[PDB]
RNA sequence: GGCCAGGUAGCUCAGUCGGUAUGAGCGUCCGCCUGAAAAGCGGAAGGUCGGCGGUUCGAUCCCGCCCCUGGCC
């Protein structure tokens, strides 16, 4: 999770020390922490109550001290003497509701009702003035290069930048006093190949276990979304959002003999400190002793060592671990602790022993325990005393260059001090060495991000590039116009396509196991875990939107899509990573291409009901095979290119009614009426058609016409032919063209005739047919050659008889 | 006063004539279209738009991923690396946009669509700058929005931008600022893994969602229906052209 | 910026006119000597005050067009004489005409700008010169084929061609009867945009069709794309997931009442829940009296937030009846 | 094979054609279209020029 | 991840903790009716009650697992 909570008032403290008497609207801070570049969730003030709310003091019904020698009378977690919160009669609690509130019900925090610490407050004073209503809760959803923005500390940071402001850090030794290191806090052992940069430990004795945290400190824990528990753990909590570095309380007198920092082994357990058992892989990190397991490294500690209302020696740990082990350890068992959060985002390797003595004094302070004078801090072998990442050179106006803006002189080297950086000049090239706690400063990009957003990007002025001259459509995409163009002006209406392919879409249409549509790529996490495979064919998503369409009372539909299809040709192969560091090399990409599965785009349609509607005009037509053999002929005009069909049994089309179609040689797809039965296992309305085909089969054309207009008249003639039935209209027309010679202007069928004139499994076919010459007006006898021609070229080619 | 229509015309989808206004805006400036699988390798939907290793983005949680496990094959998650395509093929100077369907792990209501297409800009040239980025912002929501139309950027993160930001529009025809996408300039890590010198060449992107941009400017109220084909949404858009 | 708006449309409408088998010509500007004398124009016409070339190729031809049908009719006629009798044609061009006599003005010093007042003067001074589009329509407007013997071009093709142009604009059009030669005076329509005139379309008048040499029946549409106005609409259209209610309603009329004020009338008593109407039916037999016909619309009723109940559908049907009866003199069939 | 188109398509004029290639291969490279009247003034179709 | 609450006709939804869901409204079909329609009146068709199993002579209702919506996280 990328969410960070905390309270305004808090956030004002800190950034006030250096800059005294700094104090803005919410809605100001709000602006500035958007301008740059912290998105807030949420804006949320405390309560609000009116009236008679005030604290008492505990004396099932008790009497309440409310204050003033006044007893008023009116469960489960409190005790006789505990401060509490009372709702007098005729208190107004949000919202509206007109009695010992809780959290949750006076709008602070999320079971039981609020208790308050003894000394907090006198029975009687002001409750929103000792609740602080008055405050009010940022939400901010932290990206995740800013780990450092996940605290008090970078977010102060980051307001006094942007306020140019001086700045108190509070993780610093001049506000967090060095405790003295008089010897070793607690022998430990750390394997240096489990990514531990930094190990620290130092030990608080004799606190009180009755003592409780201050209110001021369980307020800011509560509006932070951290429950209070302890002094103990409220410490380690409390200095984690203050500084960003997470801290854990170990019960010292729980610590059986030399800790250790060590991978995990496989099928090992650890009980965590919720009191759930965890299976660890080898990849995780532990902190072990002698006996069992302290805590996972970075994520949460064990109930070994876990503190509890008795404990009076703690050891704290402030540790910095990997943050990719981390990141892999959490996610695997679901556990997005505060801790994880922000070691994953990486933590500041150099305030851990501030953290630390910051956390230990805190806790003397308030459960009166003694500060040990030892400490041990482990900085990895050889020891680092310098956590600075390498140094970044950059020219001193790149961030000009990048931005478009000629920022006044030292504006790159102020922004990039004032973000914690070291610079230092060398002619116009600037020598930059980013703060520990940005380890997301690497290159010279990184910092004009820096710049940018600290001067406004508000300032970036507005100007239009230069056109290049560019070459516009490809033909392809051009085509993809036409054709949707064409089909939408002949009534069809376009759908998006889902790719995820019905249930059982094949054994509906009836396919064969070895139907190559059935060989589908399969995707592992779907929303729909019955709905996995990818589609090979446009025609099932069509078809359900079909069916939705007629479900809802429009029961003529026409509708077509346009998308790429998922065909593979072997079984799911990945390829290994190539090299981020250098441009792949051609043999790999063509690898990489090699890998997938083939995606070539497709044109198809689906039709039911009345193609024509009734009208003044009469009843309409319903739907034929011929209106999807039409919706061919429409695409391959859009295209520019010639068809053939031809008769051809393909599912889940109908033998009898179905037509491949083809360009030249290559078969492009198929189209007509579905099959009788698919269309009853599937729900579909009687008669569907459909139409299905690869445009990237289809070759890209660019004919250039050069007509020659003849300005001589034409001849009419009509010629009948007589040929078996099974012979295909088009192939009488091309055997007539093909005898016709050049003098034939135009062909067309108008009449299919049989009958017992003509014979059985017979059929008689008449062309009108258009003769006309370049240079000359025709005898008839010149159209009859012609003619004649023409009808000894279908006997030749289609068994033609001249009619009788 | 009879009708006469006997053949009623269609509609093509108004998502398509939406990126088809929206790609004849950007040849008109002098880009051009490229286009490339839904079924991408993460080498080029992720590992050469600089996402780390371990990001969460690569989980199961967020892209469809096809099995078997740790295939390194997935529905892409933006058409970005349609782009690294192009990048790699094509000679610099590159100004291309690519307009495709984007697979995502959000259910489908009101407001989410798992399947949604989006737009986006890739421009690589000597001395490209956000100053250009924003022009080019700004151009294309004139377009889109009317002539009084303009852009806010906020800074932002993205693995394969730095800088990055988010661009918000301003309409003066709603029905105030609205949440449109993000940008940035080409990180040098992406540049470096398509073999262009980061010290010679910048660049700079940009992508916003198709079916959001229509959502809120037409305020459209389910997007329920912008995807399921119901005749009955697409018909008012006329038969487009 | 790419393309106008009104260059786009103006690719739009081509693209579906040449889809819908029309085949464009380039118009010529020059009028056919005498074309306003056979289509029986008054002499104060307005398309009869034309501008005037010095120096024409053809004598005889010296005026500039008015309109586009003179030209369309012209190509129309060289291809049904050449063989060609089933043709439907269309153009789109400007045409000229003049708001006063042909005025110059003086040469304007070329040493510096013309001043906006000056550029507004030169402009003043030259005719109108607005985009028009056109069609024309003769012989089959389907044909014959294995379906049948195809169908001739009748008066509502040319009422279908201004449906096309007019969904290629994405402007609504209302076809209203009018008397305007050279069209038929009981076979023409007036297009109206709104309530802004844009043209006529419909049959060409038997006189000027017999003066003329043209096809008997020859249809004919011309459109002033100028007075079209630009529109850009954004729908935002909701799916209702509720189920529809269907029912049809037979209503008599005088014969002179046009369909489409019937079915206006019904709309605006249906109200909301009406989503569709159409006409299936229009019946002239003895049953429904002289000068008179019935017509048949069928309705969808679809309510946005609940299943209707047949009554909750008859109840909308009713007042659709009462507000037919109201605004056409409607009697419901019986 | 039957014939199934009943509304036969028509065509654009070739040379309305090819001034739409003419005007989108200009508009690629980012020029505009600009119009004008056929009957022009004297001043800006000589005198201008 | 919890005990729940939901998935029921073409659409939108009721209802039953074993032998008929006499399911509703609208959608589909037939008749009277009309030149043909619709309404009206009078007749009908259609669900394997979320999937795979378990118990039982017999399961929409009782057991177990899983699929998908939500409420709370
Ligand atoms: C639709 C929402 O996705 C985005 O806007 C973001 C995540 N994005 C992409 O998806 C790809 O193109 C981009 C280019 C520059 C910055 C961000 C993006
Ligand atoms: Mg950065
Ligand atoms: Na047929
Ligand atoms: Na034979």
């Amino acid at each position: 999770s990328n969410a960070m909570r905390l309270p305004y008032s808090w956030l004002r403290e800190v950034v006030a020390v250096g800059a005294s008497g700094w104090d803005v609207t919410p809605g100001e801070l709000e602006q500035t922490l958007l301008r740059i570049g912290h998105e807030v969730e949420e804006v949320i003030p405390l309560g609000p109550v009116d009236g008679p709310v005030t604290v008492g003091r505990v004396a099932r019904a008790c009497a309440v001290d409310i204050g003033d020698r006044q007893y008023r009378e009116i469960a489960t977690n409190f005790a006789v003497g505990d401060l509490v919160v009372v709702a007098l009669p005729g208190a107004t609690l949000p919202g509206g509701f007109t009695m010992i509130c809780s959290a949750a019900e006076l709008n602070l925090g999320a079971s039981g009702i609020l208790v308050l610490p003894p000394g907090a407050a006198e029975p009687g004073a002001d409750g929103a003035g000792v609740l602080g209503l008055d405050d009010v809760v940022f939400h901010l959803a932290i990206t995740p290069d800013r780990g450092y923005c996940m605290s008090v500390r970078g977010l102060a940071r980051e307001l006094a930048c942007a306020y140019d402001l001086d700045f108190v850090d509070p993780a610093s030794n001049s506000r967090v006093p060095p405790l003295p290191i008089e010897g070793p806090a607690w022998p430990l052992t750390v394997q240096p190949e489990t990514g531990v940069r930094r190990f620290a430990l130092r030990p608080v004795i004799g606190i009180d276990p009755a003592a409780v945290s201050p209110w001021w400190l369980q307020r800011r824990l509560l509006l932070c979304g951290i429950r209070a528990t302890c002094p103990a753990v409220d410490v380690t909590n409390y200095v984690m959002l203050e500084l960003g570095h997470p801290m854990h309380a170990h019960d010292r007198n729980r610590i059986s003999g030399t800790l250790g920092v060590r991978f995990a082994r496989s099928g090992e357990t650890a009980v965590t400190l919720d009191g759930i058992e965890r299976k660890l892989d080898t990849a995780d990190v532990l902190i072990v002793d002698d006996a069992a397991t302290a805590a996972i490294g970075g994520v949460m500690g064990a109930a070994s060592t876990e503190v509890r209302a008795d404990s009076t020696d703690v050891l704290l740990e402030a540790a910095i671990w990997d943050p990719a082990a981390v990141s892999r350890t959490q996610r695997r068992l679901h556990l997005p602790s505060e801790a994880a959060r922000r070691y994953e985002r990486t933590v500041d390797p150099a305030i851990s022993v501030a953290a630390l003595d910051r956390c230990a004094r805190l806790l003397a302070d308030i459960a009166g325990g003694e500060v040990s004078p030892t400490l041990t801090d482990w900085r990895g072998d050889p020891p680092c005393d310098d956590w600075s990442p390498p140094p970044i050179r950059m020219g001193v106006d790149v961030p000009d260059r990048i931005a478009g803006v000629a920022y006044p002189q030292g504006t790159t080297a102020r922004r990039l001090a004032q973000i914690g950086a070291v610079v230092t000049h060398d002619g116009d090239t600037l020598t930059v060495t980013p703060p520990s706690w940005r380890p997301d400063l690497r290159q010279p990009a990184d910092l004009v991000e820096e710049v940018l957003r600290l001067e406004g990007l508000e300032v970036i002025p507005s100007v239009l590039p230069p056109a290049p001259a560019g070459r516009g459509l490809t033909a392809g995409q051009q085509r993809r116009r036409t054709i949707g163009r064409s089909l939408a002006l002949s009534g069809y209406v376009e759908i998006l396509p889902t790719p995820f392919l019905p249930a059982g879409v094949f054994d509906l249409w009836g396919l064969e196991a070895d139907d190559s549509r059935r060989m589908t790529t399969r995707v592992l996490n779907p929303l729909e875990a019955d709905r996995p495979q990818l589609a090979t064919t446009l025609l099932p998503a069509l078809l359900e939107a079909l069916v939705r369409n007629v479900s809802r009372g429009l029961v003529d539909v026409a509708l077509f899509a346009i998308a790429q299809v998922v065909q593979p040709t072997e079984q799911t192969r990945g390829v290994g990573l190539i090299p981020v560091d250098r441009r792949p090399t051609d043999d790999e990409i063509a690898m990489l291409d090699a890998s997938l599965p083939r995606q070539p785009q497709h044109v198809a349609a689906v039709l039911a009901g009345l193609r024509e509607p009734r009208g003044p005009w009469g009843p309409g037509r319903p739907v034929e095979a011929a209106d999807a053999f039409e919706a061919v002929r429409i695409i391959a005009r859009a295209s520019r290119v010639d068809v053939t069909l031809r008769p051809a049994q393909y599912l889940p089309w109908h033998p009898g009614r179905c037509a491949q179609v083809f360009v030249g040689e290559s078969s492009v797809g198929h189209a007509g009426q579905l099959h009788p039965a698919v269309i009853e296992r599937s729900g579909l309305p009687k008669g569907t058609c459909a139409v299905e085909l690869n445009l990237d089969a289809i070759p890209c054309s660019a004919p250039l016409p050069a007509p020659r207009v003849s300005p001589y008249p034409a001849v009419f003639q009509d010629v009948s032919l007589v040929v078996a039935a099974d012979i295909p209209a088009q192939a009488v027309a091309d055997a007539v063209r093909a005898g016709a010679g050049d003098l034939l202007e135009d062909i067309a069928l108008f009449d299919v005739f049989t009958g017992p004139q003509i014979g059985e499994h017979r059929k008689s076919l008449t062309f009108a047919l258009r003769f006309r010459a370049p240079d000359r007006t025709l005898t008839e006898d010149d159209a009859s050659a012609a003619r004649d021609a023409a009808v000894q070229s279908a006997a030749e080619r289609v068994g033609a008889v001249l009619r009788g | 006063t009879l009708p006469s229509t006997r053949v009623p015309a269609g509609a093509r989808h108004p998502i398509i004539m939406l990126a088809e206004h929206v790609a004849d805006t950007f040849i008109a400036m002098g880009w051009e279209l490229a286009e490339g699988p839904e079924v991408e390798t993460e080498q080029f939907n992720f590992d050469a738009l600089n996402f780390p290793a371990d990001h969460p983005a690569r989980g199961e949680q967020d892209t469809f991923y096809i099995a078997p496990e740790d295939s390194r094959q997935l529905l892409r998650t933006h058409t970005s690396p349609v782009q690294i395509r192009t990048l790699l093929a094509r000679e610099l100077p590159v100004y291309i946009i690519s307009i495709g369907r984007t697979f995502r792990t959000d259910e489908l209501d009101a407001t989410h669509t798992p399947i949604f297409h989006q737009v986006e800009g890739l421009a690589v040239d000597r001395g490209l700058s956000m100053a250009h980025l924003r022009g080019t912002l700004d151009a294309f929501a004139r377009a889109e929005f009317g002539p009084s139309a303009r852009t806010r950027i906020r800074p932002h993160f993205f693995p394969f931008t730095e800088p990055s930001a988010e661009v918000d529009v301003w309409f003066a025809n709603k029905i105030a600022w609205v949440e449109w996408g993000g940008c940035g300039m080409v990180h040098p890590n992406v540049l470096r893994a398509t073999g262009i010198d980061p010290d010679l060449y910048s660049g700079f992107a940009f992508g916003m969602g198709l079916e959001r941009t229509l959502q809120f400017r037409n305020g459209i109220p389910d997007m329920r229906d912008m995807v399921e084909g119901d005749v009955r949404f697409s018909l008012p858009f006329g038969v487009g052209a």
